[PDB]
């Protein structure tokens, strides 16, 4: 299972 | 800022012990997806962080499951059921819901053991060093605790002061104890005008204090 | 998986200085790339980050116009650069990302010249023996800036080791102590070398420790 992230990534 | 606000500031545990640490932050850490990013991380010293834990209570792969994370808004908690020999380091909370980024400021969970004596070595100034001019006298240290010792130089049975200096390790992953190394410094002029070249330890696992010696020119 | 930094740096006031993360195992266009400092002795402080998947970048304001944060997706690395040093620059910076952090890159500013070190035995004796194991050692001596890489054997020799934090003498160069608990037994079968490695001089030194006749 892939990791899961510490923070939200950017919108675009 | 998202201030983190991580107690107590130091756990000293025993083996087998269960072991609790707090963060509070200062605001809410719920994002506007519906996740709260609060990560546990924990640091050996020389080392870097590990990732502990993420999204509040996820464990990553590999951490064994005596860890585990709770809380939500602003509370929140990282318990070890039983502490084992390998868990010490400084542990860091850090939220990712809010800019900038921010980290409590470190638990240090350190071991309590049973008391164990030093083993003590010395080694004479090497031969290479000699010729530049200098001698260095090693005394060390292994394997001890607690991490209070004392090392007392001598030279021709005369107490020395202000030509050593030493430094201990952290505290051992394995064993719980530390280590300790002292260095004597002289000048190659110095160092030849006496013959006996000593360091006393003294230490709680000691029944008497350990002298190791050598002579000059013999050693 | 993991993220391989490059080596310390010795860089002058007012310089600048560029270090890399190296990602593998996992998807380095899908997580936040983040760099944190730390002064040694204290906490983490978060410089920024860069999403590589769009190049995206987020700053502390501290740093903000001082950092730039840059990804190479083609090689999967990461790149900070720090503009314009000062004392205050001197510290430890790692990469973390998904949940991995690198091993931390150790960026010392300072004007002096850099100095590599001398490397002495610890010789074993009859006054280095406990319980029938001994003890050896090397004394990496004299060098400037921290940090000196120590192995033993070019690595195959990891069990039994300390090796010290250094102290700064009086001169203001370094020295530490690296030892290692063998038999006794085998002094005169196996063969123990020390490998000191010092970057920032371009030094490598390896130096064989043999018994003492006494």
């Amino acid at each position: 299972p892939p990791p899961n992230p510490n923070d939200p990534a950017p919108p675009n | 800022d998202v201030v983190m606000t991580q107690t107590p500031l130091t756990l000293s545990v025993t083996i087998g012990q269960p072991a609790s640490i707090s963060c509070k932050s200062s605001q809410s850490l719920l994002y506007s997806d519906g996740k709260t990013y609060l990560n546990w991380l924990l640091q050996r010293p020389g080392q870097s962080p590990k990732r502990l834990i993420s999204l509040v209570s996820e464990l990553d792969s590999g951490v064994p499951d005596r860890f585990t994370g709770s809380g939500s808004g602003t509370d929140f908690t990282l318990k070890i059921s039983r502490v084992e020999a390998e868990d010490l380091g400084v542990y860091y909370c850090w939220q990712g819901t809010h800019f900038p980024r921010t980290f409590g400021g470190g638990t240090k969970l350190e071991i309590k053991r049973t008391v164990a004596a030093p083993s003590v070595f010395i080694f004479p100034p090497s031969d290479e060093q000699l010729k530049s001019g200098t001698a260095s006298v090693v005394c060390l240290l292994n394997n001890f605790y607690p991490r209070e010792a004392k090392v007392q130089w001598k030279v021709d049975n005369a107490l020395q002061s202000g030509n050593s200096q030493e430094s201990v390790t952290e505290q051992d992953s394995k064993d719980s104890t530390y280590s300790l190394s002292s260095t004597l410094t002289l000048s190659k002029a110095d160092y030849e005008k006496h013959k006996v070249y000593a360091c006393e330890v003294t230490h709680q696992g000691l029944s008497s204090p350990v002298t190791k010696s050598f002579n000059r020119g013999e050693c | 998986a993991y993220l391989q930094q490059s080596g310390a740096e010795l860089v002058r006031s007012g310089a600048s200085v560029k270090m890399s993360c190296k990602a593998s195992g996992y998807t380095f266009t899908s997580y936040n790339m983040h760099w944190v400092k730390q002064t040694p002795g204290q906490g983490l402080e978060w410089i920024g980050y860069i999403y590589p998947g769009n190049g995206v970048t987020n700053f502390n304001q501290k740093f903000k116009g001082k950092a730039t944060l840059t990804a190479d997706t083609s090689s999967s690395t990461a790149y900070m650069q720090i503009s314009s040093l000062t004392s205050e620059d001197s510290a430890v910076y790692f990469c973390a990302s998904a949940a991995y952090w690198g091993q931390g890159t150790l960026v010392t500013v300072s004007s002096a010249s850099t100095k590599g070190p001398s490397v002495f035995p610890l010789a074993p004796s009859s006054k280095s023996t406990s319980g029938g194991t001994a003890a050896l050692g090397c004394l990496v001596k004299d060098y400037f800036p921290e940090p000196v890489t120590v192995s033993w054997n070019s690595g195959a020799l990891t069990s039994g080791v300390h090796t010290f934090p250094a102290v700064l003498q009086s001169s203001g160069l370094y020295s530490l102590s690296s030892v290692v608990t063998v038999p006794s037994s085998s002094l005169g079968t196996q063969t123990y070398i020390c490998n000191v490695n010092h970057k920032p001089s371009n030094t490598k030194v390896d130096k064989k420790v043999e018994p003492k006749s006494c």
